[PDB]
């Protein structure tokens, strides 16, 4: 071979060895958090320490006895407790968690109920500023929503002047790519109510009856919350129709399907819980989660018109740098009846053709290519006729 | 009802294709090796029986070789039961042609007619195909000696040397290596026996497991002598070639 | 640029100011920002103020040379691009196909381009 | 060859780094400075001896929390609170005090063996143009995967949102697999790779939690590219039918819609999907704006194979005998994995010899073995 | 693909809709058809079709979708043309039969209705008459004609077995973009040439290639000249005179 | 003959005997046949002719001992022995490009093996090999590396002297010197042109950094201008703000009007004024 | 079995009669036989279909 | 049996026609180009297999009348049925209407033939596509038609079907001219040979050419002839 290979073999293995050695000798570090705006904490940190004032065994009430209480600890171990002098008796309720002394069990500080939910604190969501003007068109279907959901939060006066019961529920349905969830992110901007977002496939667990716990508790936590909205997303699985199999495994799923019914109507009403169901499909749903008194007005969300595509595309191309004198009308005509999510992608693929020609701008030429590009792939793909019949 | 249970076996696959044909071809590679080698002086058809027992009678057995007419014989490989029907249909067609023209059928016509019959079963009716492959040895004056193979699809191809049944590919390579453009019937016999000796599933190749027939221009001035040999003549030519 | 191996001359005022405690006086120095790289554009006898096309390659495969050299594959781009820095430094010439021959090669150099048309 | 000097030069930079590093640690890391001594002192004075790993269920905004320990008993713990009141969140591992349990501190990070499958230590020894050939349908995967990470500046001139997503589809062996692994060497951002046969499980309920996870990790590190190899595997692979079946497959797809785009607003997860069963996917999956430019791959043409075959035989020994052009003649619109299996099997002929020369004979012979594969699961011979 | 359907095992089976599924499918195969536009006035009926080239090697002046039934009835097919091949033969036969029996011109409606009787024969063997089809036809016709008793008529014949008399109708892929315009632009004061240029107008907008006489074809039915297919030269003249009035806006 | 394992290890040993020897001649004080680790001499007409003969053979198809001989001597003489052989081989025995890669691979690779006095002496020969070859584009780059004024003029002369007209040659010369934004080349080439005497107006500018002003304007027009500066009166916060406007207008930008308001210039004080006018300069 | 994923494929046949004697011989070292027993005789009494 | 082998698809199709088209894509490739006074059908034959008798085996171009040729791609077995029906119709025309067929009428007949096994019950379509070419009698216009298993018929200036027809079609856009055919027969032949060598490759023994000239002259050129033509193309 070549007269270096005999020693390239060794020189190269030396590279591999020394990288391991540098890393090993240098050592690593793993933070154990502190704070630079703190350098003294133990002047009365030791009062929280070392001289107990005290951390507490958490328990749960199982029996109020009228004039002591029975708690069963989390260490499963049952004890009889009473009232200290930071407790109020009016403030003990069934199933509430309490703190008791780690030595001689006595209630010191009651505590919020129910430690079993901990994965519903990650479905509580801050409102993304997708803005309320972000939604396409000035069409009227979103104005129906502003009558059911938004306005009674702002003004229950006019509904008190009417005296009607204000409608609470509404169905969001229609084709995808219409921005089903995109108008609900807008409405999350405006109303500034709590949004609690659910995934239907997130409601299915390994063992059955485990998701029954989930749904029930999620609802009651929302009852305590005031001025809240629960956004049922993608509940095509759990949420579907009820039927029998006689040997299925669908039964175990249908349990949590039922759990959704029994909380909506309840034996108590929804106290300012506005409810959205977002379904891709009306083709299969429950007839008691689609009964008209608990989903009150249901709004079909449609495909943009020949005007509606011009409005959406103007929101999109006003956001893009194009060189003036163009038609947003023309591009809508060229398209068949279609989604705006395509219109969101006519701009961006026309922009990849804009960078290809190395324009800072976008012109008519590159728009034409883009319109062809998407249509041709649509034909190559499902849902150019799929609606799964019904209206 | 009945549409319920209908299997639809004559439809295409996503391939554009017919599973039943493929499956028939698969089942014929479970059946015996049949070989046709064309010499310039005749044709050798050599077939290896599938069954062999020291209690089997192999002396009235012509399970693989059949005369369609006294110029055209076949080697049969596949389902025997289906093949029998086609054999008698073939003879009937031969006699029909002889009937209306008073002159012996060319090999062309017969091979094609049978191919059409097979084609009908795959084309329509919901029926399964006839799972047979034929090697036709024939003599006609127009093209002389003719060797043909046809398959359950209803397609035919002429060949200079061909093998069907078990180990098609192996015997084909062998024949490539050992073929001459012109040969004798003796040279052809030798090559045939040898090829079956290297492809036989039992360690030894024996006369009692060989069916062996020729059509020879020994007979002169435009006569051909068919011969379906006796196993005792097969024995002797098996010792000639030195296998036994 | 011509040599990436070369050390600068105008960029040394950027290099200069780290050994000294900060003052308003040093703040005066920093308004200078020279060290600049030209945007390469193809040239002619009448002076063309734009480029035509270029190839750029992020990852070479050659270790028989420290940087390798861009092979004839690169990502193609159009006119009007400043010299691309690290993560884009190997730059190949795209002018061959228009019946033009580069006179001034490119690797990622600062150098301007010039071409000859048949 | 002739790279010995540069490897010695790299090695030499390594010697100098190992040296100065080592001595710096050793004895002149001087902890005789008070901003080291005094900070650790009174940090250890509240910090344990046993540090009692706990699991934080939730926090209360009165400088307290409820922990549940894996040993058992819960506790209503205090917090020393030099640790930044609001820096700890459900799912944390917290250090409790061996006396009265107070949150001494907080561990920053912890991991699963199920995300070990997801994450990677690798650094491919192939970089692009070992995908040499098919070099214009690869501008659709380095102008919407590579480039907006490299330059957002270009997409700022035009403004509006930058690209998102690709689906790769075409024949098997046409490079789909290596395309994904080749952009990941260039970009040097967190490359997750997950097989679709692990997204299909024989247990339900944990299916969705796996799929939900991938993108939550992926958004958590600010740049990531998630390779889902084989999303064609979700309708053809299935175990039992009483914990697999329609149901399992439907849920996981549903989960992926929320994750892929949905309402999460998670971090950057550029997605790459390989598939050749694209019609077993939803219309809300192959919906635009999750696929922006979709790439079609078909078999190369005759002159494209010349590009492919020259890449593969550069690694091999050559002679003047070898002729690449006539190997191309024989093949007719076949995959580049077929070409790649001829060159691999050509050295298997050289291995068989124990002769280290590769010759035109070795390439032609393995050509016949490669064509033996194509037409001998066929039994027609000529098209019936 | 594989749109959810409970019934595709029968060809005459219900359907919690209450209607046949196969018929429904048939009407979704007219949306791939090449656009045929037809304007009916009280002065004649104009049938325009896009001949649809697919290659410049394809000779497109030897293919056409204008098909003569008889001197006083013309017909345009859109959808699946292999099915129309059979139907148009049947219709020609019917017309000749009427003239044999009665020495008289057949009503445009009676003819349309006969072919609708033809369309509904799919089945495995049911009602009093034998089913000689097994799957419904996927092709729709625009039957134009003139009879001396109701004047000019334009009928849309469906693969359903239903027929609607239109005053103008477009079918094919671009049928909706055309029909929106029909609703607005049509009236009963048109003249023959005005309707002719109107056809070329709406054919422009559903044009996926470019308008010229090599992928576009006109034909008329007029009372005293019968059914006449416009040759390509004449068509070219009209296209250019459209371009004159298009640059006058 | 037919590649196999054996010679892939044995043949390296043949070459290594000569290799080791030449290296050992610098380290030792015994030196070639008095060093007994090889017992062979590197001088004579017995082994020195073996090195040269080997070099021709290993050059033709490969590159093995060829780079390696040069540096072990430590002399630029060695590199010049190879110059002769290669410059014949530049076109016919293998392409120009392959040759260019050979030359630069020698210099870039051996840098940590070439202290300053050795390193420059090696780059001279490299310059000569290019000058022999067609690419005068390669010559200029390497001559700047050396830094010798003589060689800058030599590549400039190579295009200039042959032609009695402006041909591509003079445009190309002006470009080659233009590249250095140091401008040591620029001054040198401007005065060769006056001597040669063709058009002055285009050529001297093009050698100089004048034309580079022109193209910056073409690029600026595409880029645009942005102003986003703060401004508040009276303190270090005012001093900061007025500096910031130029810090956003680095390179040639258009901000004529902002400069024209001399108010804020005066509202900085002391040294602040100095740095305020200084940031105005960076706008242009 | 797609291209380049599998590159060596090893078929195993049922045993020969020489190979079947060779397995028998290994087993006889565990046992205590009598002299004069041929294991090529035993391998011919067998025909096997597997090891 | 009267049960359907044709089920309507909600896609706007029938699955079996799609599957048929695929079947026709797997078939050997045929090219058709008409000159000004000739027609040329070139066809690939797989003679890669050895010890094949080719004398007695019919070429993949079948004469259906004394002036009308048919070439095919797709299922070889199936095609023979179409071929018999067509020869029969050819004689019928002379019998009842007198004067050999015209290319168009015969094309129309074949179109109806393949169509019928779609629309009927108890039958599946043919996966076969034909190139029908020839002359009308008393005429000298070459007429080249293509029928496809959809039961749809077409006229073409030039056309190609079979395996990898797209490559050759692109070639034909660029080497055949809608305005001008190559006027000499030989040049036409060589244009089609040059076309065939795109995909067919691997020597000049797999190429077959039939040339038809009006006045009922159908002749097929043997391998020797082709060898000469090919080598000329090769040298140039
Ligand atoms: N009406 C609209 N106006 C403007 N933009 C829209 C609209 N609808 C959709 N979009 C754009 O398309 C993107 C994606 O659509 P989105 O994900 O909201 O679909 P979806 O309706 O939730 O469908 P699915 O839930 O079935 O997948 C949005 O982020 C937005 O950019
Ligand atoms: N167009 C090409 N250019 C360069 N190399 C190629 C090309 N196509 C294939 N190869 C080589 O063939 C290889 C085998 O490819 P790989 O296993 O990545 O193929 P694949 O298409 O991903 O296979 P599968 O169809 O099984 O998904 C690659 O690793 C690659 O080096
Ligand atoms: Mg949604
Ligand atoms: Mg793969």
């Amino acid at each position: 071979a070549a007269p270096y290979a005999a020693k390239l073999k060794q020189t190269e293995n030396d590279l591999k060895d020394i990288e391991a050695r540098i890393k090993e000798k240098a050592g690593v570090k793993e933070s154990d958090t502190g704070l630079a705006p703190s350098h003294l904490w133990d002047i009365m940190g030791d009062r929280q320490r070392l001289g107990e004032e005290h951390p507490l065994q958490v328990a749960r009430c199982t029996k109020i006895i009228k004039g002591k209480y029975v708690i069963n600890l989390k260490q499963i171990a049952k004890f009889v407790v009473g009232l200290g002098e930071r407790v109020r008796p009016k403030d003990i309720e069934e199933g509430m968690r309490v703190g008791v002394d780690r030595s001689k069990y006595n209630i010191e500080l009651p505590l919020p109920p129910r430690i079993d939910p901990s994965v519903t604190m990650m479905t509580v969501e801050e409102k993304p500023d997708v803005t309320y003007s972000d939604v396409g068109g000035c069409k009227d279907q979103i104005e129906k929503l502003r009558e059911v959901v938004e306005l009674p939060l702002l003004s229950p006066e006019r509904f008190a002047t009417l005296g009607i019961d204000p409608p609470k529920g509404i169905l969001l349905y229609g084709p995808p790519g219409t921005g089903k969830t995109l108008c609900a992110r807008a409405v999350a901007n405006r109303t500034d109510a709590t949004f609690i977002r659910v995934i239907g496939s997130e409601l299915v667990q390994k063992y059955v009856g485990e998701g029954a716990r989930m749904v029930r508790e999620l609802f009651e936590m929302a009852r305590t919350k005031k001025a809240c909205i629960i956004f049922f997303d993608e509940i095509d699985a759990v949420g579907g129709a009820r039927f029998d199999d006689g040997a299925g495994g669908d039964n175990e799923v249908q349990r949590t399907m039922l759990e959704l019914i029994t909380q909506l109507d309840g034996f108590d009403p929804r106290g300012n819980i506005k409810v959205m169901f977002a379904t891709n499909r009306p083709n299969t749903l429950d007839p008691a989660l689609l009964r008209p008194g608990r989903i009150d007005r249901k709004v079909e969300f449609s495909l943009p018109d020949l005007e509606g595509r011009a409005n959406i595309f103007r929101i999109h191309s006003k956001s893009m740098s194009v060189e003036r004198g163009i038609r947003w009308e023309l591009i809508s005509r060229l398209c068949p009846n279609s989604t705006g999510a395509e219109l969101r992608s006519v701009c961006t693929e026309a922009g990849m053709f804009a960078i290809r020609a190395r324009r800072k701008v976008a012109t008519e030429k590159d728009f034409l290519k883009a319109v062809d590009k998407v249509i041709s792939g649509y034909k190559k793909f499902s849902s150019t006729s799929r609606y799964m019949q019904y209206n | 009802g009945s549409r319920r249970y209908d299997s639809r076996t004559t439809i295409f696959s996503p391939e554009g294709r017919l599973y039943q044909v493929e499956y028939a071809l698969e089942s014929i590679s479970h059946a015996g090796t049949a070989i046709g080698i064309m010499a310039s002086d005749g044709i050798v058809l050599a077939a290896e029986r599938k069954v062999t027992s020291t209690l089997l009678e192999q002396d009235t057995s012509t399970e693989k070789l059949y005369k369609l007419n006294d110029k055209i014989a076949v080697a049969v490989a596949g389902l025997t039961a289906d093949a029998e029907i086609l054999i008698n249909t073939a003879r009937i067609h031969a006699q029909n042609y002889l009937k209306t023209y008073n002159e012996d059928i060319p090999v062309e016509i017969l091979v094609r007619r049978l191919s059409d019959i097979k084609q009908g079963y795959t084309q329509h009716g919901g029926l399964r195909p006839f799972g047979v492959s034929f090697i036709y040895a024939g003599y006609d004056d127009r093209y002389g000696y003719q060797l043909y193979t046809s398959n359950p699809s209803g397609n035919y191809t002429g060949w200079k040397a061909i093998s069907v049944g078990a180990n098609t590919s192996a015997a084909q390579t062998l024949l490539q290596m050992d073929y001459k453009d012109d040969m004798k019937v003796d040279d052809a016999i030798e090559l045939a026996l040898k090829t079956l000796s290297k492809t036989t599933d039992s360690s030894a190749l024996t006369y009692d497991r060989l069916e062996f027939a020729t059509i020879r221009k020994g007979a002169n001035d435009g006569e051909v002598y068919q011969k379906i040999f006796k196993p005792q003549e097969i024995k002797d030519i098996l010792v000639k070639t030195g296998i036994t | 640029g011509l040599l990436h191996l070369g050390k600068g001359t105008m960029t040394m005022d950027v290099f200069n100011d780290a050994h000294v405690l900060n003052k308003v006086t040093l703040a005066s120095i920093l308004t200078t920002a020279v060290g600049l790289v030209s945007p390469s554009f193809m040239l002619k006898h009448h002076q063309l103020f734009y480029m035509l096309n270029a190839g750029i390659r992020p990852k070479f495969i050659l270790a028989l040379n420290d940087e390798g050299e861009p092979i004839k594959v690169n990502v193609r781009v159009g006119q009007a691009v400043e010299t691309v820095g690290q993560a884009g430094r190997p730059k190949k010439i795209t002018g061959w196909i228009t019946q033009s021959t580069p006179v001034l090669l490119n690797h990622g150099e600062r150098a301007e381009l010039e071409t000859d048309e048949y | 060859r002739c790279k010995l000097k540069l490897l010695r030069m790299e090695r030499i930079k390594d010697h100098l780094l190992l040296e100065e590093e080592f001595v710096s640690n050793s004895e002149i890391l001087k902890p005789f400075e008070k901003k080291q001594e005094e900070e650790k002192k009174q940090l250890e004075e509240i910090r344990g001896n046993p540090l009692s790993i706990g699991t934080l269920e939730e926090i209360i905004d009165d400088d307290h929390a409820i922990v549940t320990s894996p040993t058992m008993p819960d506790y209503y713990v205090s917090i020393l609170s030099f640790v930044d009141k609001e820096l700890l969140e459900p799912g944390c591992s917290v250090l409790l005090h061996h006396k009265t349990m107070s949150i001494v501190g907080v561990l920053q990070d912890d991991a699963d063996p199920m995300v070990s499958v997801m994450k990677m230590d690798k650094s491919p020894t192939e970089s692009y143009s070992d995908i040499g050939g098919l070099e214009s349908q690869i501008q659709e995967i380095k102008e919407s995967v590579e480039l907006p990470l490299t330059h957002p500046e270009l997409y700022e001139e035009m403004g509006i949102k930058p690209p998102k997503g690709v689906i790769l589809y075409g024949a098997p062996g046409t490079g789909k697999t290596l395309l994904a692994k080749a952009v990941a060497n260039q970009t040097s951002a967190t490359f997750l790779r997950i097989v679709g046969s692990e997204l299909i499980q024989k247990y339900l309920g944990d299916g969705p939690r796996l799929c939900r996870q991938i993108f939550k990790v992926a958004g958590e590190n600010a740049p990531s590219i998630v390779f889902i190899d084989e999303i064609d595997a979700i309708g053809t692979k299935r175990y039992d039918s009483n914990s697999g079946g329609e149901r399992e497959i439907q849920r996981t797809m549903l989960e992926l819609l929320n994750q892929l785009d949905g309402f999460d607003d998670r971090g950057d997860v550029k997605v790459i999907m390989a598939t050749n069963k694209i019609e077993t996917l939803d219309p809300a999956l192959i919906r635009p704006g999750r696929i922006d430019r979709k790439i079609l791959f078909e078999n190369p043409d005759l002159s494209t194979k010349k590009k492919i075959l020259g890449i593969h035989t550069s690694k091999m020994n050559l002679s003047e005998d070898v002729n690449l052009e006539t190997l191309v003649t024989t093949k007719d619109d076949l995959s580049g994995a077929d070409i790649q299996a001829m060159c691999t099997e050509a050295g298997l002929l050289a291995l068989r010899e124990r002769r280290m020369q590769v010759t035109a004979e070795d390439f032609k012979q393995a050509k016949e073995r490669v064509m033996k594969n194509k037409v001998e699961e066929n039994l027609e011979g000529l098209y019936l | 693909f594989l749109t959810r359907s409970e019934y595709d095992r029968g060809v005459s089976t219900f359907s919690p809709e209450g209607r046949l599924f196969q018929v429904e499918y048939s009407l979704e195969a007219i949306k791939l058809g090449s656009t045929a536009i037809g304007i009916a006035t009280k002065e004649g009926v104009v049938l325009g079709v896009e001949k649809r080239a697919t290659s410049p090697l394809l000779e497109s002046d030897s293919i056409e979708k204008i098909v003569e039934i008889d001197r006083h009835i013309g017909c345009a097919m859109s959808g699946l043309t292999a099915d129309a091949r059979s139907m148009i033969e049947h219709a020609r036969t019917a017309a000749v039969t009427h003239n044999l029996y009665y020495d008289e011109d057949i009503n445009v409606e009676s003819l349309t209705q006969s072919v609708c009787d033809l369309a509904l024969r799919f089945g495995e063997g049911a009602s009093g008459e034998e089913r000689l089809m097994s799957r419904p036809f996927g092709v729709a016709l625009l039957i134009a004609g003139h009879d001396a008793d109701d004047g000019y008529q334009l009928f849309h014949a469906e693969p359903s077995g239903t027929f609607y008399r239109y005053n103008a109708k477009a079918i094919g892929s671009g049928s909706e973009g055309a029909q929106a315009e029909l609703l607005n632009e049509w009236h009963s004061s048109l003249t023959l040439k005005e309707a002719e240029l109107l056809v070329l107008k709406i054919l422009k907008q559903v044009m996926e290639e470019k308008l010229d006489e090599n992928n576009a074809q006109l034909s008329c039915i007029t009372k005293q000249d019968g059914f006449k297919i416009y040759d390509n030269e004449k068509t070219a003249e009209l296209i250019k005179e459209l371009k004159e009035k298009e640059a006058a806006e | 003959v037919s590649d196999f394992e054996g010679w892939g290890h044995e043949y390296i040993r043949h070459l290594a005997l000569e290799i080791g020897e030449v290296y050992n001649d610098q380290v030792e004080k015994d030196a070639e046949d008095e060093t007994s680790s090889d017992g062979s001499k590197s001088d004579g007409s017995a082994a020195t002719s073996g090195f040269e003969f080997s070099k021709e053979d290993t050059l033709r198809l490969c590159l093995d001992i060829v780079p390696y001989f040069l540096k072990h001597n430590g002399e630029e003489d060695a590199v010049d022995l190879l110059l002769e052989i290669e410059s014949i081989d530049k076109l016919p025995q293998f392409v120009d490009e392959n040759t260019f890669q050979r030359v630069c691979q020698y210099m870039v690779a051996c840098v940590p093996l070439l202290p300053p006095p050795e390193d420059v002496a090696f780059l001279k020969t490299a310059y000569s090999i290019y000058l022999s070859q067609n690419e005068l584009t390669d010559a200029i780059a390497l001559a700047v590396r050396l830094g010798e004024e003589d060689m800058i003029r030599s590549v400039f002369d190579a295009t200039s002297d042959p032609v009695m007209h402006k041909q591509l040659a003079y445009i190309l010369a002006a470009q080659k010197t233009s590249f250095e934004y140091e401008g040591v080349q620029d001054i040198i080439g401007n005065g060769k042109l006056s001597e040669h005497f063709l058009y002055l107006a285009k050529e001297l500018n093009l050698t100089g950094p004048k034309v580079p002003e022109d193209i910056y304007k073409s690029h600026l027009d595409n880029s645009k201008s942005v102003f986003s500066s703060a401004g508040l009166d009276s303190a270090q916060q005012n001093l900061a703000s007025s500096f910031v406007n130029g810090f956003l207008n680095l390179g040639y930008c258009n901000d004529k009007l902002i400069v024209d308001n001399d108010n804020w210039v005066y509202k900085t004080k002391g040294d602040g004024m100095t740095s305020a006018v200084a940031s105005i300069g960076s706008i242009y | 079995l797609r291209p380049g994923r599998i590159d060596r494929k090893i078929e195993f046949p049922p045993p020969s009669v020489a190979a079947r004697a060779e397995i028998l011989r290994i087993h006889s070292r565990k046992m205590n036989l009598t002299r004069g027993i041929n294991l090529r005789k035993v391998a011919e009494k067998m025909n096997g279909c597997s090891g | 049996y009267d049960r359907a082998l044709s089920i309507f698809s909600p896609d706007g199709h029938i699955f079996q026609v799609e599957y048929a088209l695929e079947a026709v894509k797997r078939g050997t490739c045929a090219v058709g180009v008409k000159g000004k006074n000739c027609v040329v059908l070139g066809c690939e034959r797989r003679s890669t297999l050895k010890l094949q008798d080719t004398r007695i085996t019919p070429s993949k171009v079948s004469k259906i009348d004394s002036h009308v040729v048919l070439s095919f791609s797709g299922l070889n077995a199936d095609s023979r049925i179409l071929i018999e029906k067509a020869r029969v119709e050819a004689q019928s025309h002379r019998l009842t209407l007198e004067d050999p067929v015209t290319v168009e009428y015969l094309t129309r007949y074949v179109a109806g033939v393949q169509q019928r096994y779609t629309q009927s019950g108890g039958v599946r379509p043919f996966g076969v596509s034909t190139l029908i070419a020839g002359f009308d009698p008393r005429d000298d216009e070459p007429k080249l038609y293509q029928t496809e298993p959809s039961g749809i018929y077409s006229s073409w200036s030039a056309q190609t079907i079979g395996r990898n027809s797209k490559t050759v079609r692109e070639f034909l856009e660029k080497n055949y001219d809608r305005k001008e055919p190559p006027a000499t027969v030989e040049e036409c032949v060589k244009l089609t040979v040059r076309s065939l060598l795109e995909v067919v490759q691997t020597g000049a023994k797999n190429i077959e050419i039939t040339v038809v000239k009006p006045d009922s002259d159908i002749v097929a050129l043997s391998s020797e002839e082709i060898n000469q033509y090919v080598t000329q193309i090769e040298q140039e």
